[PDB]
């Protein structure tokens, strides 16, 4: 605060191996210091302090190591941790993977600036979700819905439309009180950070958030697949520390697509066995946990700000599988899963969305008779039942023969049908209101009888069986 | 019909452009004001920072 | 004293220790961080952080502070959120008015200035004392008192008691000689975390649990004192289960230790539970807060953390027990504390073991679970108490082949299986009765025969049931019910009865908010006495048919009483007792009036 | 029409994201004169011959301190180095001050020039492994870095 000191710089680089830069003969190294690396040619890379051992220190450098000499390379310890800079001027910008702006405009010019990996919330202070956001989908309305502050990461496999039904939800994504609802501070304020992209998905989604009016409130943090590795397991968290600037220090409700969580495991995995450490399972770090919880439980209302977080982090699983440890500590942390399945892309409809697998935790919260119909649990209950009864009557009918099957077989086969035509499907620009939802859902509902209805209760039976 | 609307749509345009090329005028004039005003006390906290040492 | 040489993650090695012990706690850096030692080689010893560790230095000293990881007790202990290493949460967010926790606070665990009354139990002076001795009861809150005893490393004669009235744990509430030197007690007693409280002896648990779900307290019922475990399955599960181990047990207070979970979930479960009127005391509507005590440690929380937040959970049940309540201890955790244990494992270099865990997980949840089970008090007067621990498990995605499943499953002695197939087909309480199993069925006998003599075979009789159902289903997805017989087609009745009628329970409705055990054994014993009587009666065979003819005829002209079986869940419990005693007596009269009537004019 | 209209709306953001660009490039501009009028002031601050002079000692003071170093080797400009010369082994005198140690064996010879220098001393240590650049240039630029958001809440209007 009295006076500063002006950086060292060194040039003990004794070992350069992969993305990592072993300094030597060192003094005074802060743990995950920023450093600054000037090559023999003159060009500038940043790195940041992996770990500190005595007089050494292990540095990872972003932007590769592709030029880095024992003798003319010079690193320089900015004694701090990563700071990216924020102000309400980075709305409506696209940036590179660790914040750099690539939209040929000037740089950010900030406000504050904010430690990544933000201090952590005391969850004495924290709210559950109260209000849910209406995401279009029906699919999502009716069952495994989105309340403010939730964390639901999109399931899905190679090939599938995960990127298409994203940008869908960021299109459509509003609230849904009463249908009631300018709302500036409740304009989303969308945070796009994509990791491991193929290019022609960045240019997607540019393109669509251009064509949607919303290139004035949207921002893109992109880290492309040709961009270096390690800034992969950056770009997140400056997404993150951005979201959170925006929100609780601006009041504005703010929503975060974290694209393609696996080639954000694929740089956990690179940097581990860079250094040489024990791995976990199939190799992946031992910690990766601890690294998607620091990465998903940044989001969430918070008791003394108007703003809120909800991030809907999309995830590839290599195989198509859930035991794989990226989706499988996915499932443990985020408080839900919504499943993309390739039995229905392969049937061609086009939100594959299999709503068997899916889940909310927070879904019980969202709707209530307070901002939704009274009827609305019943529903969800009643199909999830009886498509999970009807696909094993399918499953059964399947070796058994078509006539083997019963009145109430037939009449779930039907269901089955109808269910995953008529209402799963839905239009790549159309949206549904949730009472239109609703009505869609008892009009698949009211083939059976009102005998084969054990979950609805019968005074949701009387307002509703009819209509 | 089609004529009159785009020809409305046209003229709208334009004034929005107008307008929005006002309010630019108005901030560059208003940020440089205030960069006229504030710039010899920002120099000054700068080179006092600058020009002191401890220990 | 000592200074830092090395930081990775959250290990840290600091040289100059020498003489640190380990698991001796030492504090690092300027900014003070709490810290665990776990490895030394020489003049350094390798320190657990318990947060975050960027921006340590190199020779950044490191204090010492001999003393193991230690939790402090006494009043107001109850109704308090706290982190994993014992920091008031809501204490930090008032008198820091940033809505954040800051990095190394320093928060006495317990406030130390708050007026609490005191009233002594007759001690007199000159008397003589003795280890965990009750000698005052402190009120905390209504509805719940807070006996105050010596620690059990404490003995002595009886110098000066405080007299009854307004204290504070500053003072000095009792004086003790011993040994020809004095000592002095306040109201605050620290305890290492692990080394579990001494017990004068363990006991055999003979009281069920008697929670209010009526699949648990009825077909796999837990004893207090008792060991569970529960797949930590959401919506079901870590919800529900937890909702009636808390505001609809007989547990006489309850202690949430869940850490590494989810910070919506936590956040949610810590804005219910305040308001949760449970009618816990006979006629009071007392909210559960001045009965419960989170520990909660989010998944985000440092690794390190994990282990401290079990410890502490458990430290704390032994103290309630100690004075002499039934506590009853939830973990959501153990799920993400194997993976805690890999990632120190894994960073302190040690060697893996089968699937990568640590060989000694066993030996640590061992530590942990055989700290349960009801157990003879310390001191005077005699007294007894008892610590229940309901932990968790990976949830129902993977084999009971998961490291951490096969250990708990080696030591838990009531497993609540919960299946992931019942999830999907939206069975909220979701406990698959095929795979759960409860080792306490045969102590349980006293309280069974003693409730209704009766119990027992009924019981046996509808798994019987339910396990033929499970046995021909196969033969039924092979060749279908064409070749079901009568027996066959009322045992599969029955079962469909029991599976949506007993085994269900929708938990959001007073039909299902919590089934007392007379209701349950009500229902149970009707559904048998119906599949007893209904079996009987397509043996007879009379008018030449019987068989299935019979069985149609039951269902048809007598499937009245069928109907009323089925909906029989759904007496409420708010009429009483007597009422719906009297309302289950009139339908098993009605029952045996079926089965003769239809008998009556030979089918 | 409907996609006429969908494109007019387009056009119509693309320019208001212009014009708020252009704003903002503006205000990056006027940072840019402040950071030229910082450093001409710096640049004039080298006038000085007295106070200069003490405050040399004490970026050289500083520097030592910080490297901590047995043999530093002292880099200064072609003008001005009758100053550094002159204050000589006053800085070895407070270093030994400031702790029980001997005195660094300090060396003094090729200079960068004045603009490149503009002031301040670059010490580093034998073999220049580790370097220190306590040049006037080289503490603006992170005084800058760190105070401009305290510039920005400055440019209120």
């Amino acid at each position: 605060e009295g006076t500063l000191e002006v950086a060292m710089e060194y040039r003990t680089v004794t070992g350069v191996a992969g993305p990592l830069v072993i300094l030597d003969k060192v003094k005074g190294p802060k743990y995950y210091e920023i450093v600054n690396i000037r090559l023999g040619d003159g060009t500038m890379r940043r790195g940041q302090v992996l770990e500190v051992d005595g007089e050494k220190a292990v540095v990872q450098v972003f932007e590769g190591t592709s030029g880095i000499d024992n003798k003319f390379t010079t690193v320089q310890f900015t004694g701090e941790v990563l700071k990216t800079p924020v102000s309400l001027d980075m709305l409506g910008r696209i940036f590179n993977g660790s914040g750099k702006p690539i939209d040929n405009g000037p740089p950010i010019l900030p406000e504050a600036y904010l430690d990544i990996s933000g201090s952590s919330i005391n969850p004495s202070e924290r709210t559950y979700p109260e209000e849910m956001i209406q995401t279009g989908i029906s699919t999502i309305d009716v069952m495994n819905s989105i309340a403010r502050g939730q964390k639901i990461p999109l399931f899905s496999a190679a090939g599938l439309p995960h990127n298409e039904i994203a940008a869908q939800i960021c299109r459509q994504a509003g609230l849904v009180k009463r249908l009631e609802k300018d709302g500036e501070e409740d304009n989303f304020a969308i945070v796009f950070a994509a990791m491991g992209v193929n290019m022609e998905t960045a240019q997607f989604f540019k393109r669509d958030f251009e064509e949607n009016g919303s290139m004035e409130r949207v921002t893109l943090f992109l880290n492309l697949a040709n961009d270096p590795t390690i800034e992969r397991i950056i770009t997140p968290r400056i997404a993150l520390t951005t979201a959170e600037y925006l929100a609780y220090e601006c009041g504005k409700h703010v929503l975060v697509i974290l694209t393609d969580m696996s080639s954000y495991a694929d740089a956990l995995r690179e940097v581990s066995a860079a250094r040489e450490e024990v791995p976990g399972r199939r190799g992946y770090p031992g910690y990766m946990y601890t690294d998607l919880a620091q990465i998903y439980e940044r989001a969430g209302r918070i008791e003394g700000r108007k703003g809120s977080i909800t991030q809907i982090p999309i995830l590839t699983m290599p195989n198509d599988d859930i035991t794989h440890p990226t989706p499988d500590l996915t499932g443990y942390i985020t408080e839900g899963q919504i499943y993309i399945d390739r039995q229905l892309q392969n049937r061609q409809i086009y939100p594959p969305i299999n709503v068997l697998p899916s889940l909310s935790r927070l879904m019980k919260s969202a709707i209530g008779e307070g901002m939704t119909r009274r009827d609305h649990s019943d529903v969800s209950n009643q199909l999830y039942a009886n498509y999970a009864i009807g696909k094993d009557v399918q499953a059964m009918k399947a070796v058994v023969g078509e006539e083997a099957l019963s009145s109430e077989d037939l009449l779930y086969l039907e269901f089955l049908d109808k269910f995953e035509r008529k209402f799963v499907a839905q239009g790549a620009y159309d949206s549904r209101n949730i009472f239109q939802s609703l009505d869609l859902a008892w009009t698949l509902l009211r083939i059976f009888p009102r005998e084969l209805l054990h979950r609805i209760p019968g005074k949701t039976l009387d307002q509703y069986y009819s209509r | 019909e089609f004529q009159r609307k785009l020809a409305e749509s046209s003229g709208d345009s334009g004034a929005n452009v107008k307008r929005l090329e006002q309010e630019t005028e108005v901030k560059i004039h208003h940020l440089n004001a205030g960069a006229e005003k504030i710039q010899y006390d920002v120099v000054q906290m700068l080179l006092k920072h600058v020009t002191t040492v401890k220990n | 004293y000592g200074y830092v040489r090395k930081v990775s993650g959250p290990v840290v090695i600091a040289d100059g220790m020498n003489g640190a012990a380990m698991y001796e706690l030492v504090r690092v850096g300027h900014d003070n961080l709490i810290g665990e030692i776990i490895r030394l080689e020489g003049d350094s010893a390798t320190i657990q952080v318990y947060e975050e560790t960027a921006g340590l230095m190199v020779n950044d000293p490191v204090l010492r502070t001999h003393k193991p990881l230690s939790v402090e007790l006494g009043p107001g202990i109850l109704g308090n959120i706290f982190d994993g290493i014992q920091r008031p949460l809501k204490t930090i967010a008032i008198r820091s008015g940033d809505v954040y926790i800051p990095r190394g606070v320093s928060v006495p665990a317990l406030d130390k200035d708050t007026l609490w009354e005191f009233q002594p139990k007759k001690i007199g002076e000159g008397d003589l004392l003795t280890g965990g001795d009750l000698y005052a009861t402190v009120f905390e809150n209504s509805l719940m008192q807070h006996h105050v005893a010596l620690p059990p490393d404490a003995m002595g004669k009886v110098t000066y008691v405080a007299p009854a009235g307004q204290y504070s744990l500053k003072d000095t509430v009792l004086e003790l000689e011993f040994q020809g030197v004095k000592k002095s007690f306040t109201m605050l007693q620290a305890w290492p975390v692990r080394t579990p409280r001494p017990v004068s002896s363990k006991l055999a648990a003979d009281t069920p649990l008697l929670t209010g779900q009526r699949v648990l307290d009825a077909l796999f019922p837990s004893v207090l004192g008792g060991t569970c475990a529960i797949p930590g399955a959401f919506g079901c599960g870590k919800t529900v289960i937890s909702q009636a181990l808390s505001k609809y047990s007989n547990s006489d207070t309850v202690v949430y230790v869940g850490c590494g979970e989810r910070g919506n979930e936590m956040a949610e479960v810590l804005m219910d539970f305040p308001q949760l009127t449970m009618t816990l005391p006979d006629g009071r509507e007392e909210s559960v807060m001045k009965r419960t005590t989170l520990v909660a440690n989010t998944s985000n929380m440092p690794v390190a953390a994990r282990e401290a937040s079990i410890y502490t959970g458990i430290t704390i049940a032994e103290y309630f027990r100690d004075m002499g309540y039934n506590v009853s201890m939830m973990a959501d955790s153990t799920s993400r504390w194997a993976e805690a244990l890999r990632e120190i494992s894994g960073r302190l270099a040690e060697m893996p073991a089968d699937s990568g865990y640590p060989a000694y997980l066993a030996a640590r949840l061992a530590s942990f679970y055989e700290r349960a089970g009801k157990v003879k008090c310390l001191g005077g007067p005699e007294r007894t108490g008892s610590v229940t621990i309901v932990g968790a498990v990976s949830p129902p995605g993977g084999d009971f082949s998961d490291p951490v499943t096969s250990a708990t499953l080696s030591i838990v002695q009531v497993f609540w299986g919960l299946d992931k197939k019942l999830a999907q087909r939206k069975h909220f309480p979701s406990v698959n009765w095929l795979i759960s199993y409860s080792k306490y069925s045969t102590a349980l006998e006293s309280f069974y025969e003693q409730f209704d003599p009766d119990f027992i075979n009924i019981r046996t009789k509808a798994r019987e049931v339910l396990q033929r159902e499970d046995d021909l289903n196969e033969i039924v997805q092979l060749v279908g019910k064409d070749a079901l017989a009568e027996g066959d087609k009322i045992t599969l009745e029955t079962a469909k009865l029991l599976r949506e009628d007993y085994l269900a329970q929708n938990a959001f409705t007073p039909y299902d908010k919590f089934c007392p055990f007379y209701k349950s054994v009500w229902m149970m014993r009707n559904i048998i006495h119906f599949y007893n009587l209904a079996n009987q009666a397509v043996e007879k065979g009379a008018g030449m048919d019987g068989q299935k003819i019979t069985y149609t005829l039951i269902k048809h002209r007598l499937g009245d009483l069928f109907y009323r079986l089925v909906s029989q869940k759904f007496e409420d419990p708010a009429e009483g007792e007597p009422a719906l005693v009297a309302k289950f007596k009139k339908l098993h009269e009605d029952l045996t009036a079926g089965f003769r009537a239809l008998e009556d004019e030979t089918r | 029409e409907k996609q006429v209209e969908i494109r007019k709306k387009i056009e119509y953001s693309m320019q208001l994201n212009a014009s708020r660009i252009k704003v903002l490039q503006a205000q990056d501009d006027l940072v840019s004169n402040m950071m030229e009028a910082a450093s001409k002031e710096v640049l004039n601050v080298s006038r000085d011959h007295n106070s200069y002079k003490k405050l040399l000692k004490g970026l050289i003071v500083q520097s030592l301190l910080r490297l901590k170093e047995p043999a530093v080797l002292l880099r200064c400009r072609k003008d001005d180095h009758h100053l550094v010369e002159s204050v000589l082994e006053s800085a070895k005198e407070e270093y030994a001050q400031k702790l029980q140690v001997h005195p660094p064996e300090i060396i003094v010879h090729h200079n960068a020039h004045g603009p490149s220098c503009s002031g301040g001393v670059v010490v580093a240590s034998r073999d220049g492994k580790i370097v220190c650049e306590n040049t006037l240039d080289a503490r603006l630029d992170v005084v800058f870095r760190k105070k401009l958001p305290e510039i920005r809440k400055q440019l209120v209007s």
